[PDB]
């Protein structure tokens, strides 16, 4: 059938991360401390 | 007598009163344990927890329901 001869050629067809940043919820830095001294000093007195 | 009394009551020992002390940099720290109640935080108030720590949310025998209107997150002991 001559009718649906099909011819075709070459052509030119042409067409990851996750983050989030919060504000800030830091712990309780630096955590030392002592009530006997100064209570030493004010018993002292 | 009434400063006794005061001293008594929130039960100050020469350290100070075994509930809680004010950190110097305005830190409220506590020390043993805590029956807050309701809680309605207003203002720039985000429960988080402390560095390389976990939150551990445990209901001791009670369910945890995240609601919001009709939305829920029910974590029963079996469901
Ligand atoms: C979670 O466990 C409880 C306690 O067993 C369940 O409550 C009853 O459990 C018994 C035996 O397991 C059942 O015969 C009853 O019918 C349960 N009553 C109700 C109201 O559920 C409960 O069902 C369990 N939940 C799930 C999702 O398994
Ligand atoms: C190609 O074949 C189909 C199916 O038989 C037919 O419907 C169509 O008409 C044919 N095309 C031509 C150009 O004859």
């Amino acid at each position: 059938d001559w009718c649906n001869v099909s011819l075709v050629d070459t052509s030119v067809p042409e067409p990851g991360i996750l983050e989030h940043d919060p504000f800030f919820c830091p712990p309780t830095e630096a955590t030392a401390r002592d009530f006997l001294a100064d209570a030493l000093v004010t018993l002292l007195v | 007598i009434i400063t006794l009394v005061i001293w008594a009551v929130i039960r100050i020992g020469p350290n100070g009163c075994d509930s809680m002390e004010f950190h110097e940099s305005g830190l409220l720290r506590f020390k043993q344990v805590s029956d807050m109640g309701v809680i309605h935080p207003l203002y720039k108030s985000t429960v988080g927890g402390r560095r390389n720590e976990n939150l551990v949310i445990t209901g001791n025998n009670q369910p945890i329901v995240f609601q919001q209107g009709t939305t829920k997150l029910s974590v029963e002991k079996n469901k």
